[PDB]
């Protein structure tokens, strides 16, 4: 299709204009108000038919899309920062009600330390929530995943909503080169969302009606067992995707350099994509580092990250988030990698690495300090504190 | 277009609010909803703010509804109804449902219309959605065990404002009046009225004569609760009446700046004679009944009730 | 496993009562015996059916006892599945409610009621190992207390004992001897009612007798989100025709088919046919509102045990 | 003190009582009303003097005593379920603020669809707000870590809100006998709150301006700090509450037979009251068995666990909640104890029992097929899958 | 009590908003700030939900506030200042300060106010805290870069209501009424107000009569946001006279259900020779305009503002 | 350390300064001319607008940067240029009380939109430090936007792209290529010119801060003036009509009348369209020293 040079935002509102969503929710908070400026015109200009519903907070926007996916409506919302913790109570009964919503999340920090730029704690605080959760690195990357959730989620074995979160500003405002796909192509890839349920007098349901104890477990189970058979949709989606786009996504690991490093960094988002300059960087001088990139968060890649990286010395993790008081305190991907590769505790070392706080760029030198730790850990053999709060520890 | 109903006689046979509910026996809320649910008929949609009229109707796993019916969060009943009204008219629009256009229907209790629920019920008549918001009031949050609302009355017992020395009226705030709260300042609203379970033929009219309206409309009933009020469970219709009759509550439609009274009273009974069949008022002295009756005067006077207050032979 | 946790030294009482109007009692009863029996330094649990929460009114509630010389250890349970006194506060419980599911031998069913200890056993049927029933007629003695206090878990400023729960609580104590008459006294409210219903009790010996749904099921049973279709003509999830103490009887000469009654029933159990209103005493609750605003005299309320049907 | 059969809502209502509390905030939600209806009958009987003010909503509770606490009362207030969801928002800029606002949380199944019923999910999805966080397992404790909070988190050295917790019915509803500490305890125990900064004209100051960029990671690190400066507070406390109320906590774990245990089953809350009494049965039957409750789950007691725990041959980790999506799928008290014990991960076999869903009891048979379990893994030294959701898969 | 003040020459001349803050050149809001707090004093706790007047004013790291000052989210104005207050009886009651007990002022955008901190404000008026909630209406989300809110007027260019061929006039909806909104049903309220920093003593007063009452107060206050309305930093007041003068806002004092109108001349001017300075309206055509007309008309007519309407020229 | 191991010798940075929200525009549209004329030439560029500086409010300085490098560029994330080579004004007072001249590396040209002399800016300016050359524009008549003839003068002091190149995307080539040869180009004699464990000892307990007693000097706004107030005392009768409408607290009473803040003040102008008495008149700013 045709290449264009744009934002991570404008790019997400091709997605969307691409989808034909019937709903959408809007609210500004800084930065992922750019995609709802740009839908709100593509609506204005008439690229894009949907209801555009000026919400009047972000609990609103994301109950406004409860209702419009119960009647039948696909569609669309997304936020950042205290934005994304506002529409909290509405996040589980949307993932419950199996009604897949997809929200874009483009990271702000929580308050404080506020409103400039990103940590990744914000859609964190979701991770409990039952929802498809991922992110893109790149503005081709967040087209691509936007459309990619859509077809995920709304799959009748799925039927889960997705956060499709990327790196505030970095992905969100720093424009790269994305190949917008054309109309037949998605119509190839992305049928119409069908429900189970809807909201239809002349098929009338009762959806959602109270339970009592003895009926929450088989409910619950009956979600998580939803949630357990999304990896192996997702893998179909992205062999689709690549015949049909010619872009070829791993479902769980975009891994660079990892054939014979003895060290990586392993993390999520904009910043590793940082690190893969710094590795290659390393590489023509010898030194054997790689780096994992996590594309899907949820659900966790347990079984394919305990597969595919347990042949290292030393894993660095980087968590772009301030995760309070979590076990090892780093962030929660070194708990959750960790819990993965818990079988190879003895031999593959880990460390977590906090760094990005506040929007703050992670630099060259500091991924450079995070491959160095690596190096000496992995020749001592030995891991002296979990985590490193930088620049303040390392 | 749903049709004026002239008479008891006159009224729809169809129940679209069917017998089998955890309701307590002598519900005014139960009928309220079986009242909606017969004016509104089959092209209906209706949301469900977690309330007794949420909990109890659906315990456990099930439902009386015959028409269509969903869930919502007691903070977003509005939105969620917004939701629902945008998703149909895209859809329509953009032709991916062959489906009518539905009758949209909120039932929130007090708690999620005039506390919790007020932002959104707001938002939505902004926006100018085709759907009629009704609140069933209780005058408490029922189903949590009885707890004070901003419709509460003054001087009301509940678990949260139990008599006592250092409070001896329980509750010493007045009641906020939503449907004079959004009444004002939302230039979509096309419709706005009180109601009770007392005049069902009254209120089943109102609920229609909302749903004819092309853009929102809202709908206060008044819903006496024998548990949380304590009075006993054959009592709920004279309550209701008694609530009109006193001026307690007050029966009109709100229209292009004017109040239009619903029932003609001559004279209006003093407020005691409806508080002292219900023991929530048990522990109120004199004072207090006299700072209720100051109330519920000017109450009246603001909506153009000027009968004498006069005291009943009974 | 159910030996190796097996608690032979445990007494299992359920409480059986109207909502809303008798809750408060059934609670006292709970709570009375408890406290009694831990002055007498037995272990002691007292709660009230969560599963029940909210009461409604007329709905069956449940109140529950577990005294123990042993420590208890199933506190973390929300009711008794294996009950060794079972207490009914309102009479009319004997139609439509399992009040005698999983009793163990050499069990005592007490009962709130005025009428003769024949009838009682008219209702019941099998009475299965069931060794004592026992009458009282407490509504003679104190008054059935409501209020807004007590209620989920926070104290009650009535305090225990007041009403009801004393003479049905004497009677239990005349039944089992569970707690001596004296504790019992000392934690209620009306130790005089108590003592009326302690030494106004009848008591009678049974004839000699003798004597689950796996996880895979449980889920195979829900449905999708737990969405289920719109009732045509009637809610079965929930049939609430045992919610009643009393119900409305029609007198058809004397009606004027007005159907005031028809418009103001909150459970729609009443129907317009050519015949006049019709009741569906599958699910009324009798809450008397028919009777309440009928004009002619044509309805009245009658007490459900003077019916056999 | 007196000793009172009471639930664990009025054992609460003592603690903040006791507490002389300032400004209380309420709102009701099944199951922790009680503890607010309790409340409101003090301060009507003037038992206790406090502003009782009637929030309109969760997130107007936790407003309300944010700028109660920025104006130097100590307060008080609590949720449960989709209430705790609800506040999601003000949890950061609370702890952010560094206000030692406490909230109690009585569990609760987050909708949907309405269930009563307790899992530990709700407070949970709180785990990264930066807060002091613990579950109470009977009335009593509940009482206790009222006031042991209100200690650490005022004092001058943390300045942190915390979340005491208890679960749902089981311990909120259900009588336990408690021992009520008299005013010259607590006077002897907590010192009146006192704040570095404060709302007062005589003394103005400017709280929460918006910060530069570059003092975004000074401030998360700073706030980092405070939490990790939590633990030795806590120790202090735990040995002041047993010389002046002569009931000695751990700080961290509640052991039972552990001394000698080959298998153990880790978790928090009442159900691990429950897994004691099974613990002691099976010990009739020759069984080495025994229970590890935690009881301060943040922050997460990382250390003390590695170095406490690391003696078994198999834990059993019970998450009465639904963390979907999680590493290992099980939930979070899973993955973090993994974590934590992640270099004895060749020795120390580690599974997770999902139970207690919806409010169901964890019942003693259910702990038998769990110890169970954990006996056979200790046998073959393997685990086969890192997880198992009763009753449906165990 | 805070006295009246009779004019200009005789305002005070303490400021308690201090030169310094990063605010645009001409920023209504600001002199909002300045003036609200001139006529406050300095036994004052502020309030800032988030929007502009926090943002612009403590970038970074400090502030220009005299007195005391705590963000607030935009969320839960109403709820900060609820649980201040209450701090301050309990702890004056409780003898644990000898503080004085304080002006309590909320300064909420149009966001805060009506929109999503709504259901704050009305919490706070029904439990009746003694508090002066202030709405600060720049009529957007101004500090997120100029989004629709509810008190954006009906055809007003924003960047979710940009004008095209499917929606001409940009924004469809014409805007909520919040002082007329939370006016009614709240027996608590003691005072509710409209000003403008047209009429600065006029705004000062009213701030004033609101602090004096025992309970609480809403003012809603027009300032004009050169930036989000596209006119010349130095148009302000201009454009701030220029829409009292055509009805776009109308200034009065609300009490005992009758409408006080704060400046009461012989006739009206034409919403066109408000609008045509503004770029927020560049694209409207004379039908949207005279729908404008329609709406200001029927607004105006609902405070007694019956003077006919004439052109200027 | 890492210098040399990550540095980026090829690559160019530009630096463009504006005033916010008024020309805001200006800045983006030089930054994107030089650099879709340096893209022309096989160049790797980006240009970007600083997300420091938003929001943006009327009058503040405010950024926009440009990166050109023959290298793939790697330091795309960071969010400002810290070492520009090439500073640039699109408003003339931007020279006085701005950091313009702010890490600028040796060989840099700082470009100015102006009619005043070489020798006058230079006087604002001082210690130029690694600035080798310093030009001068009259951009205002030459779009009489301007953005053409300044991205003019910037190709011809520093040739860092070709002129037709910047012909080619420029919207105006008349207006660029005049001023191209009209720039008045002239050589200095260029000489030479915080841990975060200090950084966290700044930090204030939870970032709170005193209230300020007379002024808040965490933001001096003085620099935000392209023109500034001046009384005619003869005229002004002393109502302090100005005094009341300043949003910025800049004017105080006194017995002579109102004196103005000179140190915060905005020249928003505001003062001087509410004058009863036309006593006041707005005077660009590069006309007064202080
Ligand atoms: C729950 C929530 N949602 C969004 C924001 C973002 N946000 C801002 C931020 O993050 O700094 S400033 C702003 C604008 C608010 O508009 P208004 O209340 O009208 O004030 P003003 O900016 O003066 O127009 C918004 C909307 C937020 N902080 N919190
Ligand atoms: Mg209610
Ligand atoms: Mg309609
Ligand atoms: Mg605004
Ligand atoms: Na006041």
């Amino acid at each position: 299709g045709k290449v264009r040079n744009i934002s991570g935002c404008v790019a997400v509102a091709h997605g969307v204009r691409l989808a034909d969503v019937d709903v959408i929710c809007s609210y500004p908070i800084r930065p992922y108000t750019g995609i709802m400026s740009e839908l709100a015109r593509m609506v204005a200009d008439g690229e894009l038919d949907a209801e555009f519903v000026h919400g009047e907070g972000e609990h609103a926007q994301l109950s406004v899309v409860y209702g419009a996916s119960a009647a039948g409506a696909r569609v669309f919302t997304g936020s950042s920062g205290v934005g994304v913790t506002y529409a909290m109570e509405v996040y589980s009964p949307i993932s419950g009600e199996r009604l897949p919503v997809q929200m874009a999340i483009a990271d702000r920090t929580l308050d404080p330390p506020g409103d400039f730029g990103e940590e990744h704690t914000d859609a964190e605080c979701c991770r409990d929530q039952g929802w498809i959760q991922g992110w893109a690195s790149t503005p081709q990357e967040a087209l691509d995943n936007t459309l990619i959730y859509y077809r995920v989620g709304e799959d009748q074995r799925v039927l889960l909503p997705q956060y499709a979160c990327l790196d505030g500003y970095f992905v969100s405002h720093i424009l790269g080169p994305v190949d917008i796909p054309d109309e037949a192509q998605v119509k190839e890839f992305l049928p119409p969302y069908k429900n189970h349920h809807v909201l239809d007098p002349r098929k009338p349901q009762i959806i959602g009606p109270q339970i009592e104890p003895a009926m929450g477990p088989p409910l619950q189970y009956q979600r998580y067992q939803a949630v357990k058979g999304v990896h192996k949709v997702l893998e179909e989606a992205c062999d689709e995707f690549a015949r049909i786009f010619g872009r070829k996504y791993d479902p769980y690991l975009d891994e660079y350099l990892t054939d014979d490093a003895e060290v990586i960094i392993f993390g999520q988002g904009a910043h590793m994509e940082t690190a893969k300059a710094v590795a290659r960087r390393l590489r023509n001088l010898g030194e054997k580092v790689g780096v994992a990139r996590l594309r899907t968060f949820r659900p966790f890649p347990t079984e394919q990250i305990k597969e595919r990286l347990s042949k290292f010395k030393a894993i660095g993790v980087l968590d772009v988030s301030a995760n309070f008081g979590i076990s090892c305190s780093g962030g929660v991907l070194l708990s959750e990698l960790r819990a993965a590769l818990y079988d190879y505790g003895d031999k593959v070392k880990t460390v977590g690495f906090v760094a990005g706080l506040g929007g703050e760029v992670v630099t060259h030198d500091e991924f450079y300090r995070m491959f160095q730790k690596l190096k000496e850990i992995a020749k001592t053999g030995k891991v002296e504190q979990t985590s490193y709060w930088i620049p303040f520890e390392l | 277009m749903l049709d004026r109903i002239a008479s008891i006689k006159k009224a729809p046979d169809e129940e679209y609010y069917v017998p089998g509910h955890r309701t307590c026996a002598g519900c005014g809320p139960a009928l309220t909803y079986r009242l909606v649910a017969k004016a509104a008929g089959p092209n209906t949609i209706f949301i469900g703010p977690t309330g007794c009229m949420y909990v109890a109707n659906t315990s456990y796993g099930c439902g009386p509804w015959r028409v269509p019916w969903i869930h919502a969060q007691i903070t977003n009943g509005g939105a969620v109804a917004s939701g629902i009204e945008a998703a149909y008219k895209a859809m329509i629009r953009k032709k991916k449902t062959d489906a009518e256009f539905p009758n949209i229907i909120v039932m929130a209790g007090d708690g999620g219309a005039v506390d919790i629920g007020l932002q959104a019920l707001s938002a939505m008549l902004y926006r100018g959605h085709d759907v009629l918001f009704i609140c069933y009031d209780n005058e408490s949050y029922a189903n949590t065990g009885i707890q004070t609302s901003p419709t509460t009355p003054y001087g009301a017992n509940t678990t949260f404002t139990p008599p006592g020395e250092v409070v001896p009226e329980g509750k010493k705030l007045f009641p906020k009046d939503n449907p004079k709260v959004i009444a004002h300042g939302h230039p979509e609203l096309k419709y706005v009225a009180t109601a009770s379970i007392g005049w069902p033929v009254d209120l089943m009219n109102k609920v229609r004569k909302g749903l004819n309206q092309e853009g929102p409309a809202y709908i206060h009933i008044h819903a006496p609760c024998p548990k949380g009020w304590q009075f006993p469970a054959d009592k709920t219709i004279e309550m209701a009446k008694l609530a009109v009759q006193t001026g307690m509550f007050q029966l009109y439609e709100y229209e292009n700046g004017e109040y239009k009274l619903s029932v003609k009273v001559d004279k209006r009974k003093p407020v005691s004679e409806y508080m002292k069949l219900q023991k929530r008022f048990a522990h109120l002295k004199p004072e207090h009944i006299a700072k209720m009756q100051a109330f519920v005067d000017a109450r009246c006077a603001e909506v153009g009730i000027t009968v004498p207050v006069v005291a009943s032979n009974a | 496993t159910k030996d190796l946790f097996a608690e032979p030294n445990l007494k299992q009482i359920t409480v059986w009562a109207r909502g809303v109007v008798m809750n408060k009692d059934a609670r006292d009863i709970v709570v009375a015996l408890t406290e009694a029996a831990a002055k007498e330094g037995k272990y002691v649990q007292a709660w009230e059916n969560y599963v029940d929460l909210p009461d409604r009114i007329y709905v069956p509630v449940r109140a529950y006892a577990r005294i123990s010389s042993d420590p208890i250890e199933s506190k973390y349970i929300y009711e008794n599945e294996t009950p060794d006194i079972v207490v009914l506060v309102e009479e009319s419980l004997i139609k439509g409610v399992p009040i005698l599911k999983g009793i163990r031998p050499g069990s005592t069913l007490v009962v709130n009621t005025k009428r003769s200890i024949d009838t009682i056993l008219e209702f019941l049927g099998d009475t299965g190992n069931l060794a004592q029933i026992v009458t009282v007629d407490a509504n003679s003695m104190a008054e059935a207390v409501m209020t807004l206090s007590g209620a989920e878990g926070a104290t009650d400023a009535t305090g225990i004992g007041a009403g009801i729960a004393a003479p049905i609580a004497g009677a239990v104590v005349k039944a089992t001897g569970i707690v001596d008459v004296e504790n019992l006294a000392a934690v209620v409210k009306n130790p005089a009612a108590m003592r009326r219903g302690y030494a106004e009790a009848q008591v009678r010996q049974l004839p000699p007798h003798e004597a689950a749904v796996s996880a895979t099921e449980l889920l195979r049973q829900m449905p999708f989100a737990g969405t289920v279709p719109s009732p045509v003509t009637e809610n079965e999830g929930m049939v609430t025709g045992n919610w009643r103490i009393q119900r409305p009887i029609i007198d058809r000469e004397a009606c004027t088919e007005c159907y005031t009654c028809w418009i103001y029933c909150p459970d729609s159990c009443i129907t317009r046919t050519e015949e006049g209103p019709v009741f569906n005493m599958k699910y009324c609750k009798g809450c008397g509102l028919c009777t309440a605003v009928c004009p002619s005299g044509a309805l009245t309320n009658v007490p459900e045990l003077d019916f056999k049907d």
